[PDB]
Order: C-alpha cells, then structure tokens, then sequence
C-alpha cells in the first residue's frame, strides 16, 4: 500500500521496552516522549503540516498510550504492565480508587486483546487510525486524514485476509475495540484533569503539556 | 505546546 | 451476495425499522409554534421522550433480545440510546432547516452546536442508505461494552451475526469505496464522545427537569 | 423503583 503494512510493523518495534496512579501517570510522561519518534516513523504523518501533527498527537495521546500498554500488558493476569518494567494488579488499583476504569481496560481492551490474540501489525494499525483522526478539531486539511486513515483501513484489511483468511470477520473485530478505547480514554482524561485540580498525585513536563 | 513542537521538528 | 438467513435477518430488522414513526401531532409543532428558547426546548423533550420509546419498541424486535438478562436490557438501553438518536437525527438531516434552528435556538451551551452539526456532515457524506442506517443502530444497541452489563459474551453473541451483514451490503451498495465499511465503524468510534459528553450537556441545557422517561434512561 | 417505566415497557412485548 502507500501505507506499507511493514513500515506500520517497524513503527512498533522500533519503540518497544507504592501508589499505582503515580507509577501510571510517570510511564505515561516516559512514554509520551517515545510516542512521538513512533508517529514520526508512521508513514506520512511528518509530511502533514505541523500543526495537523500536534493537533493529532494532542488529540490521539491518551488513546494512543493506553492500546499500546494493554497490548503489551496480554500476557499479565488481572494487570498492567506499564513502560517502566513495573506491574499494577487489579487489587493495586481497586484500593488506590481507580478500580472501575481499571477493570474497564482489563475486560474491553487486554482481554480481548488476548483472546483474539492480535499481532503487532494489527496493533500498530489501529494505533494509525487512532492517529490521523480526521474529526481532530482545528484541522487545517481534514480530507487529507481521512485519506490517510483510509489508506491504513485498506492495508489492515489487506494484511487481515493474507494472514487469517479463515476468519472473514477480523477486520471488524479489530475496528470494533476503537469504540471501546474512545470510551475508555475519555473516562481516563477526565480522571486526569480532575487529578491535576486537587493536585492528590504529582505529573511530569510532557504530561502536564498535553493535560492543558 | 512547546515540548511537543520541540520533538517534531527533525528537518 | 447474501445468505439465505442474512436477507431473513434484514427484512426482520427492516420491518421493525419502517415501524419507528413519530407521530403526525408531534411533527406538526415544527413550524406552527413560536419561536423561542424556552418553546424550542419544550419540542425537543417531547420528540425525545416519544423518539426513546419508539427506540425501545424497535430494540425488543432486535434478534435475542428477550433472551438477554433482564437488568441487562436496561443497561444497553441507557449505554447506547443518545448514540442511536443521533444517527436517526442524522438520517433526517440528509434527507429539517426549521429542527436544526430548534435546536440552535434552545438554550444548548454553544460548545456543543458546532461539533453536534459537523458530525451530522460526517455521517452524510458517507452517502447511507436505509439498511446502512437500520444495521448501524441495531449494532450500536447491542454494543457489549457498555457499563452495567453483567452477561457481556451474550451481548456479543447478537451484535456479531449483523456486522457479518452490513459489511456485504456496504460492498453491495458501494463497491467503488471499498472502505465504506471501515468509514461506518468509524462513525462508531465517534458517537462514544457524544455519549460521554451528553450528560454535561443536560445538566447545561438552559430551562425554567426534562420528562421521566428521559429522567430514567440519562439518569438524575 | 429506579427504572420505574423503562422495566414497565420493556415488560409488555410485541407489538
Ligand atoms: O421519523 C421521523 O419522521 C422523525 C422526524 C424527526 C425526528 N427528530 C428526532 N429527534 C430530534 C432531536 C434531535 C435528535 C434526537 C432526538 C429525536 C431529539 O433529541 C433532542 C435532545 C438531544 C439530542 C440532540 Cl438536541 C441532538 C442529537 C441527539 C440528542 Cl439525544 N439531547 O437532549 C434532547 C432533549 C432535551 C432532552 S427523532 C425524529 C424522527
Ligand atoms: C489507564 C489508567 C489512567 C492513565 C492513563 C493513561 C491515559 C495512560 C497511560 C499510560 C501508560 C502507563 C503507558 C505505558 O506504560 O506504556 C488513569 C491513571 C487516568 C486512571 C487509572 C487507569
């Protein structure tokens, strides 16, 4: 495709790796930092103006971030593997009061995940979608993204019927996670605004940035 | 947003 | 081409779709009443309360329904109805100039307006027929990712069968965009800001309470 | 109780 299916799979595997919301929010200022070398190796992301790029990054971060530490988090049971090497358990998070969005990711992203078993190229895919989002608010090109994005969609559905032609349906079992990720970040963000107003957990530069 | 500007820029 | 059960399914489906009717009263406050804030909101909540109760007649028809855990089918109601209104509110906007003034004009805190109008934009451009709209709602209603569900893989088990449908007749329909299909389930992706961001937007909404059937399925 | 009309309508069937 003019988005190479390969160049989505290196994308990925260029950037692998006492109070469980403090662990979480400093994985996710690490991880910021290498998110953007991981959209800069998207195709055609740089290309776009700067402006559209940090929009997309401004608007995708925490959707991005978090289906790239469930992903990673497929083999842990009832938890998280986050960036750093620690682990967060379901226990951990029910007791530091953020047990409900927690089990939210666990049942609808890091399971599901698992029992369709989903590669990296898969993985990587859904990510670029998330990533040129073409209802992005401020956009100055949105036809230009959702081109992008349509291209992702063909090379995904592509790569789908090459390497698992014996289940028709796994394109739209991928796609149908992006829903559930949308809901999920959203409840995530609105936990962290609501963190940096009482002030209960501190938050580095980049995540700071991206939360105003 | 300068932090993000900053690691954008490579050309 | 479709299954011998598949084209069974749609004309089912389809039935039960042709049976949402807004009555002929309500319609007819559209252009005869005032216009105003105040009676532009009063429209609206009667619209709303008879468009959830037509909703909920069409979501009982839907296959398995009945089968799911009672407290269940309470939970899917009030996980998906604002997604559902807004694609048949976009339905009517693509095929109407005195309800989108209405609705500006009701007292709806101005953030909302601008996203709310270019969504509908969004939807119309993807150019759905009938059965595109009727297949999109459905799986939306049985969407297993909703909060309150207790038997979610039951939930999965309804929605699937229809999303097996859709993409074949989005092929079907439109053959010279192949992902159209993708295109719908991305309209998904994005009905789930709207679900999220419509209690703030009632609880905004400028008044002199809404009606218990709404009260119920948004909460208070 | 707390979905008074939602389990009265849901508790009715076809048409
Ligand atoms: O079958 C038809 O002919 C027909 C014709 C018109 C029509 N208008 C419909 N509406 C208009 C309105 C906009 C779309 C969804 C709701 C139903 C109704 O929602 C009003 C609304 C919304 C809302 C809006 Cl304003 C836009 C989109 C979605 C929603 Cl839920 N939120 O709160 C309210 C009321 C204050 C409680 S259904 C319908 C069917
Ligand atoms: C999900 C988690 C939320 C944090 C989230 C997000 C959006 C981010 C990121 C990052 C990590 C931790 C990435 C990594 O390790 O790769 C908060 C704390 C709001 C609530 C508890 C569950």
């Amino acid at each position: 495709e003019d988005m190479p299916v390969e160049r989505i799979l290196e994308a990925e595997l260029a950037v692998e790796p006492n109070d469980p919301v403090t662990n979480i929010c400093q994985a996710a200022d690490k991880q910021l930092f290498t998110l953007v070398e991981w959209a800069k190796r998207i195709p055609h992301f740089s290309e776009l103006p700067l402006d559209d790029q940090v929009i997309l990054l401004r608007a995708g971060w925490n959707e991005l971030l978090i289906a790239s530490f469930s992903h990673r988090s497929i083999a842990v049971k009832d938890g998280i593997l986050l960036a750093t090497g620690l682990h967060v358990h379901r226990n951990s998070a029910h007791s530091a009061g953020v047990g409900a969005i927690f089990d939210r990711v666990l049942t609808e992203l890091v399971s599901k995940m698992r029992d369709m078993q989903m590669d990296k190229t898969e993985l990587g895919c859904l990510r670029a979608i998330v990533l040129f989002n073409p209802d992005s608010k401020g956009l100055s090109n949105p036809a230009e993204v959702e081109a992008l994005r349509e291209k992702v969609y063909a090379s995904l559905e592509a790569y789908c019927k090459h390497k698992y032609p014996e289940q028709p349906g796994r394109f739209a079992k991928l796609l149908l996670r992006l829903p559930a990720l949308r809901s999920i970040g959203l409840k995530c963000l609105e936990h962290l605004f609501f963190f940096k107003l009482i002030g209960d957990t501190p938050i580095d530069t980049f995540l700071m940035e991206m939360l105003e | 947003h300068k932090i993000l500007h900053r690691l954008l820029q490579e050309g | 081409e479709l299954t011998p059960d598949q084209q069974t399914l749609l004309h089912f489906i389809m039935d039960s779709y042709n049976k949402q009717r807004m009555p002929q009263e309500i319609t007819n406050k559209i252009l005869k009443e005032e216009f105003s804030a105040e009676e532009n909101f009063l429209i609206l909540t009667e619209m709303a309360t008879n468009h959830v109760q037509v909703l909920v007649e069409f979501t009982k028809k839907l296959p398995g329904f009945q089968t799911l855990d009672h407290e269940d089918q309470i939970a899917l109601l009030k996980g998906s109805a604002v997604e559902a209104m807004f694609l048949r509110s976009a339905e009517i906007f693509n095929k109407s100039d005195l309800l989108e003034e209405r609705i500006r004009n009701s007292g709806i805190s101005d953030e909302y307006i601008t996203p709310m109008f270019s969504f509908y934009k969004s939807i119309g451009e993807l150019k759905m027929t009938q059965e595109e709209y009727a297949l999109l709602t459905a799986i939306v209603i049985l969407s297993p990712d909703r909060q309150y569900i207790k038997d979610r893989e039951a939930v999965e088990k309804l929605q699937e069968p229809l999303l097996d449908v859709l993409q074949k007749l989005c092929k079907i329909h439109q053959p010279e965009n192949p992902q159209h299909f993708a295109e719908l389930l991305g309209r998904l992706t994005e009905l789930r800001t709207f679900n999220h961001h419509h209690a703030e937007m009632l609880m905004s909404w400028r008044v002199n309470k809404f009606t218990p059937l709404l009260e119920e399925i948004w909460d208070v």
